[PDB]
C-alpha cells in the first residue's frame, strides 16, 4: 500500500493518504539503509 | 510602479532560505485569505495596486472606474491588477482584509505594530479617524520611495 | 479515485520529486518510531526496578527474604496540526496557459497544480526541519513573531532540564574559552550507564570554520575538531562521534547521544505534508488547495543535551 | 488532609466555573426530555442562526474571552485576542478549543446573532448595548449597533446570557 | 483565570504531597541508572524484608495513615483505623489503596522491618523510637520496642523516612 | 500504575537486570551494598574478593 | 585527554600512560575502559589466565 507500487490503485482519499504515509516511511527506511557517515 | 518589475534581472534566484522571502511588491492578495471573501473587479484608472480605491465617474459614455484615493470616498482596497486587461481586483471595505499595503513616505520610521492607520487622498496608509486599520508590522522599504506595511482593515469606525 | 481526482493523481505522480528532510541525519535509524494520530496527546510509561535491602543467604531454613520494588513514570507528548493554502491554475484552464517553454501565467504568478504543490511541500519541509531543530516556528530571519505553541512541545535547542553553557562576548573568538565551556558542559552531562553510545554534534558554519583551524604557540597535524572528538570520546567510552553543520543554528553547538533509550523521536505518521481533499473552485481559472502537516513528538531524558551558546554581542 | 481536599474542591469549582464545557462526572443522569428551553447554556457554542458564508478567524487568546468581545493585542510572539471592547473592539469570540488554546472570532465586519455574556441582569428586549472593557454587554458612545433580542438569563452568580444581534458599527 | 489555575496547582501539589503514588505528567524521563539509593521514596510500599507467613489485615481508614502507626477507632458503620500511637497502638499501616479507601496493616503482634514516617530528623542509628499521637516515630516510657536501623532521610519539606525494625512490645 | 504492580515477565526482566547490576558491582569492587555512601555492606565469607579490594 | 605537560603537541597523558604500560608488557595491547561504578580509582591488571 504505497505510491511506489504502480499496481496499487487507491479507491478513496483515505487510502491515498495512507499510501502517502507508507511511501514516506519507506523512503525514510531507504535513506537510513543507504546512509553512511 | 508595476506588479512585476519592468526591467529584467541579470541573476538567477537562490532558493535556499525560507525566511523573509515574502517582502516583495509582487506579493498579491492577502497573507490570510478566507474562502468566503467577496472579490470584485473594476476598470482601473492609473495604478491603484496595493492602495485604497474610490469610485470615479466619467462623462457618462463609459462605465465607472476605480482610482487611488481615500478619506470619505474610500470604497475598498485593491489587492491585484491584471495588466493586459487593465483590471483591478477590489476587496470591499465591508469585508475584512489583512495584507501588505503601501505606506506614506513620511514618518515611516514612527510606524510600529499596534498603530492606528488611515488612508490618505492618494490611497496610502498613514499614522493617525474614519477607517479601522491597524499596522501589524513595521515599514519595509522596497525602493527609495516605495514603502510597504502589513495592516488589517476591518471596516469603517464611528 | 485517480480516474476522478486529477489533483490526487498529480500529487501521486509528483510525490517522488520531493527530497527527503535533512532532519533524518540528526538521528539514528532506531531512534525514530512513527505513531498513529493527527492531533492530541500520547502517554509513555517507563518501569524501573530497585532493591529494598541486601540479599539474604540461603542457609538451612529461612522464609524472610529481601524485596525488589518497582516504580513507573509517565510522560505526556502533545501534537499539533497545521495547514497552508496555495493558489494554482485549474486543470481545464492549463491548456490555455501552456507555452512552448513553460506552463503558467508569468505576469500574475500562477502555476500548475503539480509544480505549486511541489514548491509548497518543499517550503513546508524546510519549516518542519527548522521546527525539529529549534523548537520554534517562525518565518522571520530575526526569529521574532513566533507562533505560540502547546506545552510539552520542545525541540533540541529549547528542551528544558538540559545543560546550557554561555561563552562570553569578549571570548567569542577564543577557541580555548569555547572548548573550556564545552568541557564544563561535557563534565556536567549525565548519561548514566548508557554512556557507551555514539554521540552527535551540530554546529553552525562559522563554528565549523573555527574548528577546522589547526589546534593551538601553535602546532600542526591536529585540529580543534580532533581535540573536540577526543574530548567527547573521553566521556562516551571511546565511542563514535559525528559532527554535522546546519545553517539553521547560529553561534550554537548542540551535543547529544544517539541512543534511543535517552532521546527518541516518535512523530505522527502524518507529520510530512499531505494534500487535502477540499479544493476551492470558482467560475474563474484560479483554484485553491490545502496542505496539512503535524508537529511534535520529541522525547528526551533529563540532563542529556548540551547547548553551548557563543554570545556575539 | 480534609481541609486540603475541601480547598481542592473549592478551587476546582471556581476554575471550572469559567469554562465552556467543564468535565463534571455525575453519579446519576439528568432528565431533559422536554424539548423546550434547552438552548440557554454556557456550552451552547456558535450562534442561533449561522450562514454558510460567515468569516471565522482562529487566534491565540490570553485569559477567557469566550462569548465576549475581543480585541487585538500585539506584543516575541504573534498578536493575540483578549477580552475587551470600547473603541478597540476587533470582533467577538464564539468558540474556544482549550487543548490548543485557540479562540474562534467573528470579525465586526460580519453580522452575528447569538447569546453573549451580559454585565448584569438589567437588560431588556429592544435595548441598545455596548461592549465594556471586559467584553461584556451593558445597557447604554455606542460605536457599534447591537440590540438585545431577549432578556438576561442567569445561569450562575455572574453568568448572564442575552440573545443579541450585532450588525456592524454606527457613525 | 490564570490566577485560579495557579491556585489549583498549589492545592494539587499540597494534596499530592500526602499521597502514596501521586499521578503526575512530566515532559521528560527522569534518569536513575545508578542502582544505589534507588529505594528511598514515598511510594516504596511494604518492607525491606518480607516473610511468606506475615499477617495482613485490610481496614477502612480515616485521614492518611500510610506508613504510620494505626489504632482502632469505633464510632452506624464498622470501626476504622486512625493514625495514632501511645498505648492505643493496634498496628502499623504498610499499604494503602485510595480508590477503595482500604489500608493494609501489619498487627503489632507481627515483627516488621521497613521505612516509616519520622517526626523530625533527630533520629540516629541504635535509638529507641516511640510512636507519637500522630503515628510518627520520634526519639525517646516506650510500650513497644522499636530501634532505628538508619538515619532519617528527607524527601519532601516534611517527609522523613527512617528504616526501623519493630519486634513487639516492651514490659 | 497506582499499586506499582507488573506482569511476571516484565517484573522478572527488571529484577534480573538489577541483580546483574549488583553482581557486576560486586565483581568490580569486592563489596555488596545498596547505598551510595557505601555503608551497611553485607557481611561476606572470607576468600571472597574483587579486583579492587 | 589533557595535553601532556609547557603543553606538548600531539602528546597526551593517555598516550604517555599507554606507552608506559607498553614498556612493561613487552609492547602488548593496552585496553582502557571507563566505569561509572568506580570513583577516583584506577585499576591496572594483565589479561593473562
Amino acid at each position: 500500500a504505497s505510491l511506489l507500487d504502480s499496481n496499487f490503485v487507491p479507491i478513496n482519499f483515505t487510502e491515498f493518504v495512507q499510501a502517502i504515509s507508507n511511501t514516506y516511511k519507506q523512503r525514510r527506511i531507504q535513506f537510513y539503509e543507504n546512509l553512511k557517515r | 510602479l508595476m506588479k512585476n518589475p519592468q526591467q529584467d534581472s541579470g541573476l538567477l534566484s537562490n532558493s535556499i532560505d525560507f525566511r523573509d522571502q515574502n517582502l516583495i511588491f509582487s506579493n498579491s492578495g492577502g497573507v490570510c485569505t478566507s474562502s468566503k471573501d467577496k472579490i470584485e473587479n473594476y476598470p482601473a484608472k492609473g495604478y491603484p495596486y496595493k492602495r485604497g480605491v474610490k469610485l470615479s465617474f466619467g462623462d457618462g459614455t463609459t462605465e465607472l472606474e476605480v482610482e487611488a484615493g481615500g478619506g470619505d470616498d474610500l470604497y475598498g482596497v485593491c489587492s491585484d491588477i491584471d495588466e493586459f486587461s487593465g483590471m483591478a481586483t477590489v476587496i470591499p471595505i465591508t469585508n475584512n482584509f489583512t495584507g501588505y499595503l503601501t505606506l506614506k513616505k513620511d514618518g515611516q520610521n514612527g510606524v510600529n505594530p499596534g498603530d492606528k492607520l488611515n488612508f490618505n487622498q492618494h490611497g496610502e496608509l498613514e499614522k493617525v479617524k474614519s477607517v479601522n486599520a491597524i499596522a501589524l508590522s513595521k515599514a519595509h522599504k522596497l525602493t527609495e520611495d516605495l514603502f510597504i506595511v502589513l495592516a488589517s482593515v476591518f471596516g469603517n469606525r464611528a | 479515485l485517480f480516474d476522478e481526482n486529477y489533483y490526487a493523481k498529480a500529487v501521486a505522480n509528483i510525490i517522488g520529486e520531493v527530497k527527503d528532510p535533512i532532519m533524518y541525519k540528526w538521528f539514528s535509524p532506531d531512534q525514530i518510531e512513527d505513531v498513529d494520530l493527527q492531533m492530541g496527546y500520547q502517554k509513555t510509561v517507563k518501569w524501573d526496578a530497585f532493591l529494598n535491602a541486601n540479599p539474604t543467604t540461603i542457609a538451612n531454613e529461612v522464609n524472610t527474604i529481601s524485596t525488589i520494588g518497582f516504580s513507573s513514570e509517565v510522560v505526556r507528548l502533545n501534537y499539533l496540526k497545521l495547514q497552508y493554502k496555495f493558489r494554482h491554475l485549474k486543470q481545464t484552464s492549463e491548456k490555455f496557459y501552456t507555452s512552448d517553454s513553460y506552463i503558467g501565467d508569468i505576469n500574475n504568478n500562477l502555476l500548475p497544480f503539480a509544480q505549486a504543490y511541489k514548491l509548497a511541500s518543499s517550503e513546508i519541509i524546510k519549516l518542519i526541519n527548522h521546527f525539529v531543530l529549534t523548537g520554534t516556528v517562525s518565518i522571520q530571519k530575526d526569529g521574532k513573531n513566533q507562533k505560540r505553541l502547546l506545552p510539552n512541545m520542545y525541540g533540541l535547542l529549547n528542551m528544558p532540564e538540559q545543560i546550557k553553557e554561555e561563552v562570553a562576548s569578549g571570548d567569542k573568538d577564543k577557541m580555548d574559552k569555547i572548548f573550556e565551556k564545552i568541557e564544563a558542559g561535557l563534565s556536567k552531562l549525565e548519561l548514566g550507564d548508557e554512556f557507551s553510545t555514539p554521540m552527535m554534534v551540530i554546529v553552525d558554519p562559522a563554528t565549523s570554520l573555527k574548528l577546522v583551524k589547526p589546534y593551538a604557540a601553535a602546532s600542526s597535524c591536529e585540529k580543534w575538531e580532533d581535540v573536540l572528538i577526543q574530548t567527547i570520546k573521553a566521556i562516551n567510552n571511546r565511542e563514535d562521534v559525528y559532527i554535522e553543520t546546519s545553517n539553521l543554528l547560529k553561534h550554537k553547538i548542540l551535543i547529544y547521544p544517539l541512543n534511543s533509550e535517552l532521546i527518541k523521536f516518535k512523530p505522527s505518521k502524518y507529520m510530512l505534508p499531505t494534500p487535502n481533499e477540499q479544493v476551492d473552485k470558482d467560475s474563474t481559472d484560479v483554484a485553491h488547495s490545502y496542505i496539512d502537516f503535524v508537529l511534535g513528538g520529541l522525547l528526551a531524558t533529563r540532563k542529556t543535551i548540551l547547548q553551548v551558546n557563543i554570545k556575539q554581542s | 488532609t480534609t481541609q486540603l481536599v475541601k480547598e481542592y474542591q473549592e478551587k476546582r469549582s471556581k476554575l471550572e466555573k469559567f469554562m465552556k464545557n467543564p468535565q463534571h462526572d455525575a453519579s446519576l443522569l439528568s432528565n431533559s426530555n422536554e424539548f423546550r428551553d434547552k438552548n440557554v447554556e454556557f456550552f451552547a457554542s456558535g450562534g442561533t442562526r449561522t450562514s454558510k458564508f460567515d468569516k471565522l478567524e482562529n487566534h491565540p487568546f490570553l485569559g477567557y474571552p469566550y462569548k465576549r468581545g475581543v480585541k487585538r493585542v500585539i506584543q516575541h510572539y504573534e498578536p493575540h485576542v483578549e477580552a475587551g471592547g470600547g473603541e478597540d473592539l476587533y470582533g467577538i469570540c464564539i468558540d474556544i478549543d482549550e487543548f490548543s488554546k485557540t479562540a474562534t472570532i467573528v470579525p465586526i465586519t460580519n453580522n452575528f446573532e447569538g447569546y453573549l455574556v451580559a454585565k448584569d441582569s438589567t437588560v431588556k428586549v429592544k435595548d441598545k448595548l455596548i461592549f465594556n472593557k471586559d467584553g461584556a454587554l451593558e445597557k447604554v458612545k455606542a460605536t457599534i449597533n447591537a440590540t438585545a433580542l431577549t432578556d438576561a438569563k442567569q445561569i450562575s452568580n455572574e453568568v448572564y446570557l442575552v440573545k443579541v444581534a450585532v450588525f456592524g458599527n454606527k457613525a
